[PDB]
């Protein structure tokens, strides 16, 4: 009795409500196999979760440094005055082992559930790890989980999945106008007919390559834009 | 049931932790032939232990004799006994160890007893833990001694590693490379001298000499897979 | 059931994926008779095993040479070889036939008489040449670390392995053959200029593959 995506449309047999935000919306069938739907539920969390850290970051960081241009915030030259053209190499080494430990420890949740819940220094400590993609415990030290928790999980969804949209916006516009979110809206609001897609999307506004601190980074736009 | 490499995985079939230090960990399955895991077990043992005593022998060389570098101690030191003199007693030496081991890997119990004296004998034993004169104080128990004779073993074997590489990057010895990290760790690393992308490939130099002259003949002094560094 | 090389059309009868890397794909029915197909078995897997060392072997000397480290180009390795070592090209090449014909008589009267190899007659040896199956000897020799007497299903797991990397090797070295004739460099030579502009610096702006451009 949900509403779906489009009007009059059936909905596949193996989208049923069970999970948050079910519109009946496949029309590649990419969950026909019911494990493969479990795994591409795990990336749309993923997705929508670190989207939304993306796009919070994107903004916040205008409001504060409106100058930084987060397209360019990559550089090393560009980080804050702690971490001024800092080692590359260095500040990546510290990504890729915490990120490692803590990536591993979801994927073999995964892989057999419920088995890496306990703490494996501390014994004792553990997380309740309700559903899949949804530990808890320690991960809602407020403890909203508790009620209704079918609802927070449609909210979380629909919520990331816009995210995940906007993000990409901020990226085709920079990409097209050179402007950040916040200040590419701006110059709508100015010039509404002037200034618009349809005289930005002709032009690809990204370098060829960029040279970090020696080593040389193939850039790209994600349309042939004239450069 | 025991702790795993992978926590939450099932060890392979023919892993059950009946050796010490079996924590399930045959991604290859090596070790499924029974035969070959006898073997593999007795050269784990002896890599192992040649690599806690190398490991022990390089710091404590360094401590006590800064000044030489432990990869050119073949050429650096110097003795009477000349090098083709040091290389005869080892060579039969060690054939003489090496082989009766290696022959009670094969028929155990054939070579317990001592060839010159009669009186004298090795206790029945396993492969690969030879008792009495070997052993003649023991702290504890085997079982828990074996345990962590193997995991200290098997830290040394990646510590060893670990010199050769830094050594051939770096230029200098184990103590003289964490001085360095500890100096400027961010910009030490591995990550921050070399680097790989698409259209772009940075690897640090090799830093040991392509030859070495030792007496009269050039010795090849090559670094490992250099073409391959990241 | 299976997947087939042509999605939708029905496996050939002769083909019934027993056989490891089987995607019914025989449209010229070479291998209909049975026999006949257990010498293609065998031929395929000796091709596919010199193809992985050649393709491995000129990828390692390729990296040598982008490197700096002075190898020469696969193309160039015998001529370098033979006169900076000052080699006898005939005597090698005899020296090769005589290792190549022993080792390889051996296989191809495996093949007519199986388990004939395995009866002492070559110095006493009675076990280490008796053969698992049509081009898998097995043994404590070809097989040392014994991973094909360990877990069966796993045996059956390399077999597929072996056999689709063997065909990735043949087809690469056809193409280190396709693309010194067309460009006349070195293999990863060409893969740095494609990596480059791979838009603009292809097979299809070579000038000889389409000669109509
Ligand atoms: C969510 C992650 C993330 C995103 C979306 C971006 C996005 C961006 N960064 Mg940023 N970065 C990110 C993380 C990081 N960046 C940096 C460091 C930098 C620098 C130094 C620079 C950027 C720049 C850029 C731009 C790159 C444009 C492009 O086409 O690149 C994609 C180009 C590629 C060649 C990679 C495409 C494939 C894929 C993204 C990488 C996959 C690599 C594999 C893991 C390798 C595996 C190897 C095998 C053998 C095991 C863009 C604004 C550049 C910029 O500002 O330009 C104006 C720039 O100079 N970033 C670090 C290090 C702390 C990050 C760590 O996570
Ligand atoms: C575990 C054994 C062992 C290891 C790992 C090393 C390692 C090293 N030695 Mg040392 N040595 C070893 C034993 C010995 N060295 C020497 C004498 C020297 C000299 C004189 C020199 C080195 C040098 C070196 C370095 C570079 C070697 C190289 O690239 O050679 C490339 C490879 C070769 C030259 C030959 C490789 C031989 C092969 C691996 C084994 C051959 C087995 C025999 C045929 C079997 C018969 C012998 C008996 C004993 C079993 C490197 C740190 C060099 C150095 O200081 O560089 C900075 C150097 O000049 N070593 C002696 C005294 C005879 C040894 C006795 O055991
Ligand atoms: C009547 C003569 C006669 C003929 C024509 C053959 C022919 C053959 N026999 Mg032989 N045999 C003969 C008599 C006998 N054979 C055997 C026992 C065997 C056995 C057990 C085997 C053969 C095999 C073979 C084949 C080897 C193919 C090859 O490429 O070899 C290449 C030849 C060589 C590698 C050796 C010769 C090399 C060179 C001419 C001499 C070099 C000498 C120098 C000292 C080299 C030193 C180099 C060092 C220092 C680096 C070949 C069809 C083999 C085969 O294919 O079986 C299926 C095999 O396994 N024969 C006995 C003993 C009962 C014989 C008695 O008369
Ligand atoms: C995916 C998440 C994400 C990522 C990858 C980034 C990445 C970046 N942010 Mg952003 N940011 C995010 C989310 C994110 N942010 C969110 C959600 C907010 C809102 C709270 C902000 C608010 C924000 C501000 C206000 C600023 C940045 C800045 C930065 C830069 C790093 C500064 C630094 O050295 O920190 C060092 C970090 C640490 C030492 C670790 C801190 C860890 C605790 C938990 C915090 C870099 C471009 C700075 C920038 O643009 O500099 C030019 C900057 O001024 N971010
Ligand atoms: C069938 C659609 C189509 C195709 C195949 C092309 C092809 C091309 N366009 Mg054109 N273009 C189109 C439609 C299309 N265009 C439309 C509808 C517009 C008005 C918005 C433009 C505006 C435009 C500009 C301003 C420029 C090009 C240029 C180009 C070249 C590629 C480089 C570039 O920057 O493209 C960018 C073009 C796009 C990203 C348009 C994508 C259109 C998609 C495929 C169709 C669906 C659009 C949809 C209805 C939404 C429209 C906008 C929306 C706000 C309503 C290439 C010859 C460039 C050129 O002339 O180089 C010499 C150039 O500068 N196009
Ligand atoms: C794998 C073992 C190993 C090897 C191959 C070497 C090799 C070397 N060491 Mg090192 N060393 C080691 C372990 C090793 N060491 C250990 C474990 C220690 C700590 C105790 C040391 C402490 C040490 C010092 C303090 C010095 C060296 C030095 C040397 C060099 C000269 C040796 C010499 O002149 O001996 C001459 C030999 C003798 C005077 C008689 C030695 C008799 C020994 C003690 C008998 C041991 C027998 C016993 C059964 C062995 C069990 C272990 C074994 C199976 C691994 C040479 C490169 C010297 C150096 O740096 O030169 C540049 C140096 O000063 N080593
Ligand atoms: C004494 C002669 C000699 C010399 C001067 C070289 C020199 C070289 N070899 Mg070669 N090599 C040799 C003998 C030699 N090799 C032998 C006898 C073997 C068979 C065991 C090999 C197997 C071999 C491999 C597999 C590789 C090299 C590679 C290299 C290059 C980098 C150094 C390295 O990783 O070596 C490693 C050498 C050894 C571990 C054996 C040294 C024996 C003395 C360098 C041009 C590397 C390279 O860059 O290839 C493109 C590489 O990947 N060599
Ligand atoms: C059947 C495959 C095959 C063939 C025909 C060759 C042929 C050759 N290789 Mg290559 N090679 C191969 C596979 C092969 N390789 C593989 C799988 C690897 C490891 C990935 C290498 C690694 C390698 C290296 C590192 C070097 C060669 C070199 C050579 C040349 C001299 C060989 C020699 O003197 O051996 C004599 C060896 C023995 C008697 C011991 C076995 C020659 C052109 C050398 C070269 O090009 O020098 C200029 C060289 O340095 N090869
Ligand atoms: C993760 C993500 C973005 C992450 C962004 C991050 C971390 C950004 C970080 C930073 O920016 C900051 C904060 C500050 C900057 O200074 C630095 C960087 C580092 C740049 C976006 C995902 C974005 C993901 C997107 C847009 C995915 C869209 C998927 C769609 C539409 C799929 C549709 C369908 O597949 C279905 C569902 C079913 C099928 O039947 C039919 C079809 C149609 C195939
Ligand atoms: C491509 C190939 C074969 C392809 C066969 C095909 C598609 C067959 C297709 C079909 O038949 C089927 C299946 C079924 C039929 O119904 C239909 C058709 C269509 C008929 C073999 C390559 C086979 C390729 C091989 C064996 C390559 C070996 C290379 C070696 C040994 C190289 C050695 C060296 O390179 C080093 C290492 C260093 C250098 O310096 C020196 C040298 C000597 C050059």
């Amino acid at each position: 009795d949900r509403k779906l995506w489009a009007p009059g449309v059936v909905a596949p047999e193996y989208l049923k409500g069970d999970l948050a935000g079910d519109y009946g919306w496949d029309p590649l069938g990419l969950g026909a196999d019911p494990t493969a739907l479990k795994w591409y539920r795990q990336s749309e969390l993923q997705h929508a979760r670190w989207a939304m850290l993306g796009v919070a970051g994107v903004l916040v960081q205008e409001i504060v440094k409106p100058d930084v241009y987060f397209y360019e915030a990559g550089l090393p030259q560009n980080l804050p005055e702690p971490f001024t053209n800092i080692n590359m190499g260095g500040l990546l080494a510290w990504e890729f082992i915490l990120m490692h430990w803590v990536e591993v420890r979801r994927w073999q949740d995964y892989k057999n559930f419920g088995s890496v819940n306990e703490d494996p220094i501390f014994k004792g400590n553990k997380v309740p790890n309700p559903e899949m993609g949804y530990p808890g415990g320690i991960f809602d030290p407020f403890g909203f989980s508790k009620g209704n928790l079918k609802e927070l999980q449609t909210k979380e969804i629909k919520n990331g999945r816009l995210a995940m949209i906007a993000y990409m916006a901020f990226i085709l516009q920079a990409q097209a106008t050179g402007k950040g979110p916040l200040a590419a809206l701006s110059a709508h609001l100015s010039n509404p007919f002037g200034n618009n897609i349809l005289k930005n999307i002709g032009t690809c506004t990204v370098p060829h390559s960029v040279d970090v601190q020696g080593l040389t980074i193939p850039l790209t736009c994600l349309w042939p834009g004239s450069q | 049931s025991r702790p795993l490499w992978l926590p939450g995985s099932t060890p392979p079939a023919h892993l059950k932790g009946d050796l010490p230090g079996d924590f399930g960990f045959d991604p290859l399955g090596l070790g499924a032939n029974a035969e070959s895991l006898k073997w593999f077990k007795e050269s784990e043992l002896v890599h192992s232990r040649w690599a806690m005593a190398a490991v022990a022998g390089i710091l404590v060389q360094e401590i006590v004799r800064p000044d030489v570098f432990w990869y050119n101690a073949g050429k650096e030191v110097e003795s009477p006994l000349g090098p083709l003199g040091l290389l005869a007693v080892e060579f039969f030496l060690m054939h003489w160890v090496e082989v009766r081991r290696w022959q009670d890997l094969r028929k155990p119990g054939s070579v317990d007893q001592d060839p010159i004296f009669s009186q004298y004998k090795l206790p029945p034993h396993e492969v690969g833990y030879p008792g009495g004169v070997f052993a003649p104080f023991i702290p504890g128990d085997l079982a828990e001694l074996k345990v962590k004779e193997i995991k200290n073993g098997r830290l040394a074997m990646l510590a060893f590693v670990g010199f050769v590489m830094a050594a051939q990057v770096t230029g200098k010895g184990p103590i003289a490379a964490l001085q360095e990290h500890l100096a400027d760790p961010w910009g030490t690393t591995i990550f921050s001298k070399a680097a790989v992308v698409p259209g772009q490939a940075v690897a640090p130099p090799c830093k040991i000499p392509a030859s070495v002259s030792y007496k009269g003949i050039e010795i090849p002094t090559p670094c490992f897979l250099q073409g391959l560094w990241p | 059931v299976r997947p087939v090389w042509f999605p939708g059309n029905p496996p050939p009868a002769h083909l019934d994926g027993s056989l490891a890397g089987d995607y019914g794909f025989d449209p010229l029915f070479l291998g209909q008779e049975p026999q006949t197909l257990k010498w293609y078995v065998q031929a395929e897997l000796v091709h596919g095993r010199f193809a992985m060392l050649g393709a491995a072997g000129i990828i390692l000397t390729s990296i040598g040479a982008k490197v700096g480290l002075g190898f020469p180009e696969w193309y160039d390795a015998g001529k370098v070889v033979v006169e900076k070592n000052n080699i006898d090209f005939p005597t090698l090449m005899v020296i090769q036939f005589y290792l190549m014909g022993w080792a390889e008589t051996k296989r191809w009267y495996d093949f007519k008489n199986p388990g004939s190899q395995a009866d002492g007659s070559f110095l006493g040896f009675t076990e280490e040449f008796k053969g698992l199956e049509n081009g898998y000897p097995g043994g404590r020799f070809f097989d040392p670390m014994g991973l094909s007497r360990g877990d069966a299903a796993k045996y059956q797991e390399y077999k597929q392995k072996e056999v689709k990397n063997g065909r990735l090797a043949m087809i690469a070295c056809l193409g280190f053959a396709a693309q010194y004739a067309a460009t006349g460099k070195g293999p990863l030579d060409n893969l740095a200029d494609h990596l480059a502009d791979p838009n603009h610096v292809n097979f299809a702006t070579n000038g000889v593959s389409i000669p109509i451009a």
